[PDB]
RNA sequence: GAUGGGGAAGCUCCGUUUCAAAGGCCUGAUUUUAUGCAGGCCACCAUCGAAAGGGAAUCCGGUUAAGAUUCCGGAACCUGG
RNA sequence: GCUUGUGACGGCCCGUGAAAAUCCACAGGAAGGAAUAGUUUUCAUGCCAGGUCGUACUGAUAACCGCAGCAGGUCUCCAAG
RNA sequence: UUGACAUUGUGAAGUACUUAUUCAAUGAAGCGGAGCUGGACCACGUUCUAGCAUUCAAGGUCCCAUUCGGGGCUGAUCCGGGUU
């Protein structure tokens, strides 16, 4: 992995080469809803 | 004002990471530090025999300064002025020091005032002096600091200091100090001999005992 | 007041360290170069197989000291024989000596070097 | 005679525990400020098998109060605990399965497991699968708590000792017969070298106190006193009674 | 299997992070010379242990009496700078 | 079809079937930065260097061990009709 | 294994204390006492959710001598240095 370019090792999104798209989607939905519940 | 905002942090249990606080009470000190601190505590927790307990009383700051003021006027000759004298001389007046030297002076009733250090680690060296001075009628004062006594004799430590002869212009000052010093040490030696020191409790044990007595 | 200690762990303090200033020399006479060019290159090897590599392969064969590496062999040949070296291959012979295959650059001919050294 | 089998085990050469595949020592958190005053929330990451242990283990992640990182704790999982569940540990934790509470902050008849004998030893009692501790009394003036142990014994423990609400998972394991020597072999392959066992009466007198004779028999009473020495304690040690 | 420590008349025994003040890489500060001095970071604390476990990177053709994925020709690749 | 590699699955356990070096990504946003000028050596091309030790041969009814050129013993890969 | 003596001290009456000794834990983090605030002697920032939490902390206020920033107090109550 040290010889290849970075474009082969990541995806143009948050948590690109760490978490898949569905898990990133769950993180965002959970973050928004929980913080809204905190205010109320 | 329109850009800066106030965001106080919550430092309760389960909240944000705790800030940096002073933890000097909880420092794991080196072994030698703990031993010298625990040695101080242990000698206070136990009952102290009167012969040792008499050394907890020291001359207070006021007349101790007057005492050292008189003794500083009889400094022993230094090596620098030793050469000048050697290269026909008036009779010298100086402070006598040295444990063996001073003890012999006391036994011959030649010492007029004896200063005793209160922090001699081999305490046996100096523990018998108050009784010896009392027996021989030589006034004595337990003073604070073996390093301070050494300063006026050009030594690191001295552990004892004595005046045997004084100039005629300082006899009045010496006589006044003897009266004050006698009232603090020589006159009260009889009852201090019957008092046991120590027995002090720790901070937490003291509060626990007070709480138990209260309720 | 006292120092504020944010950590409960006590560490050994950093103290000044002085460099050595000896009052007499350790040996007072430095040793000369233990591996000079004459000690690296011991003697050429003139076996018939070695001679074939000279004329054909443009390669000089030498017996070298057991303590010399390829850097020292290349340096020794350049100053002893005023030639450029392409690469050096070495091996330890079954009799306990080291043999080096030294190949010169294209600008030099090994045969002309060999007869100048004295062996043909 | 020679050194008998049970004496040789103390040297610990070939009789040590086989711990290559162990997940780690199963312990509670270290008793800290958050535990003794409030509560701290942890998250169950996974429930995994541990070699040589019948009961499953739970991996619970807590946040470090004093610096920014995560801390990993290995617990013995109780029945009902699942991945993604929040675990609350402390003096003010709720009375729910999987929560860790002091024994003095729970009502009478509570079922607990992984109970501390002393505050801060991180769990000593009721660790095997299907076992639990019943709390049967409180002594607030003496700060003590009376409990019942899986063996049936009654013990008095400090009220500051911690425990986990619920029963250790994996119960009912010993009700299934092993049914053959092969499964016994694999059971102890990951515990220690204590299987198979040779009967003493099948040995020679040099090997065992039960050895020898023209018939296979013990020859003297197998009840051995507590005061006997090593090499003699083979059989029923300090037996109060025998028989069915 | 050293060290710190504790045993043992002693040869030596225990123990491997242990009741220890246990160690060094990013750079700032200096243009007297090379590293004194300033915040912070990190506390993991010897070492040995696999030519079948883990692991950066090479291939084909030709060549000798006996050498080659090691030499020759051609064509590649990795690491450090 | 044979040998071998591999993929998606299924059966089995009171057995659920190593560790570490090492490499990469992300979160974070300390600093560093342009207009007559700077930055990227995770894009392309170009330059230099890569030490030390092993390397022949037998591997067995004759090169190993059994007193020996002993019908014994001694781990493994390739496998045509 | 049992008794005696030594280690071995301190206070009361017909068990109590602490300092020796012993056990255990923590890269010795929040102990003891008091004082605020609340409630009725107790509490005094966290419980629908597999998210997130780090740069002497933002803010408030007091200094430097304005430049790119630095220094106190407060935020985060005092007291005793007995790690628990
Ligand atoms: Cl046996
Ligand atoms: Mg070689
Ligand atoms: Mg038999
Ligand atoms: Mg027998
Ligand atoms: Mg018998
Ligand atoms: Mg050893
Ligand atoms: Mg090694
Ligand atoms: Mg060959
Ligand atoms: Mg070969
Ligand atoms: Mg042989
Ligand atoms: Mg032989």
């Amino acid at each position: 992995y040290a010889t290849v370019s970075k474009t082969h090792k990541t995806v143009s999104r948050a948590y690109g080469g760490s978490r898949c798209a569905n898990c990133v989607k769950e993180r965002i939905i959970r973050a928004f809803l929980i913080e809204e519940q905190k205010i109320v | 004002n329109p850009l800066t905002h106030s965001t106080p942090k919550n430092f309760g249990i389960g909240q944000a990471v705790q800030p940096k606080r002073n933890l000097s009470r909880y420092v794991k000190w080196p072994e030698y530090v703990r031993v010298q601190r625990q040695k101080k505590i242990l000698s206070i927790r136990l009952k102290v025999p009167p012969t040792i307990a008499q050394f907890q009383y020291t001359l207070d700051r006021n007349t101790a300064a007057e005492t050292f003021k008189l003794f500083n006027k009889y400094r022993p000759e230094t090596a620098a002025e030793k050469k000048e004298r050697l290269t026909a001389s008036p009779k010298p007046y100086a402070v006598k020091y040295g444990l063996n030297h001073v003890v012999a002076l006391i036994e011959n009733k030649k010492a007029k005032l004896v200063l005793i250090a209160n922090d001699v680690d081999p305490i046996e060296l100096v523990v018998f002096l108050p009784a010896l001075c009392k027996k021989m009628g030589v006034p004595y004062a337990i003073v604070k600091g073996k390093a301070r006594l050494g300063t006026l004799v050009n030594q690191k430590t001295s552990a004892v200091a004595a005046l045997t002869e004084v100039r005629a212009e300082d006899e009045a000052a010496l006589a006044k100090l003897v009266s004050t010093i006698d009232a603090n040490f020589a006159d009260k030696y009889d009852e201090v001999k019957k008092h046991w020191g120590g027995g002090i409790l720790g901070n937490k044990a003291q509060a626990k005992m007070d709480k138990r007595a209260k309720n | 007041a006292l120092k504020v200690r944010t950590s409960a762990t006590f560490r050994l303090p950093k103290t000044l360290k002085l460099a050595r200033a000896p009052k007499y020399a350790s040996k007072a006479v430095p040793h000369y170069n233990r591996l000079d060019s004459y000690k690296v290159i011991e003697q050429p090897i003139t076996s018939e197989t070695a001679m074939k590599k000279v004329e054909d392969g443009n390669i000089l064969v030498f017996q070298v000291s057991m303590k010399a590496n390829k850097y020292q062999i290349k340096k020794a040949v350049k100053e002893l024989y005023e030639v450029d070296v392409l690469k050096v291959n070495t091996l330890v012979r079954p009799n306990g000596t080291k043999k080096a295959y030294v190949r010169l650059t294209a600008d030099y001919d090994a045969l002309d070097i060999a007869n100048r050294i004295g062996y043909i | 005679g020679r050194v008998i089998r049970n004496q040789r085990k103390g040297a610990g050469s070939i009789f040590t525990s086989h711990t290559r595949l162990r997940q780690g020592a199963a312990k509670l958190r270290t008793l800290d400020y958050a535990e003794r005053h409030g509560y701290i929330r942890g998250i169950v990451k996974q429930i995994v098998h541990d070699s040589g242990r019948g009961a499953p283990l739970a991996k619970v992640v807590f946040r470090d109060p004093y610096k920014y990182r995560l801390r990993e704790e290995i617990f013995i999982a109780n029945e009902g605990v699942h991945t993604g569940q929040f675990i609350y540990a402390g003096k003010k934790a709720s009375l729910n399965v999987g929560n860790v509470l002091p024994l003095g902050s729970v009502p009478e008849g509570t079922i607990v497991s992984n109970v501390e004998e002393k505050p801060g030893d991180r769990g000593a009692l009721a660790r095997a699968s299907g076992n639990y501790v019943i709390i049967i009394g409180h002594n607030p003036d003496e700060n003590k708590t009376r409990v019942r142990l899986p063996s049936g014994a009654k013990k008095v423990i400090s009220s500051d000792a911690r425990g986990v609400i619920g029963v250790i998972a994996g119960g009912g394991r010993v009700d299934k017969p092993l049914l053959k020597a092969g499964r016994a072999f694999h059971k102890y392959r990951l515990k220690r070298n204590s299987w198979p066992k040779t009967r003493g009466v099948a040995m020679n007198p040099v090997d065992h106190p039960h050895g020898g004779g023209n018939h296979q028999h013990i020859g003297k009473a197998s009840t051995i006193s507590r005061g006997a020495v090593s090499g003699q304690k083979a059989g029923l040690i300090a037996a109060r009674r025998t028989g069915l």
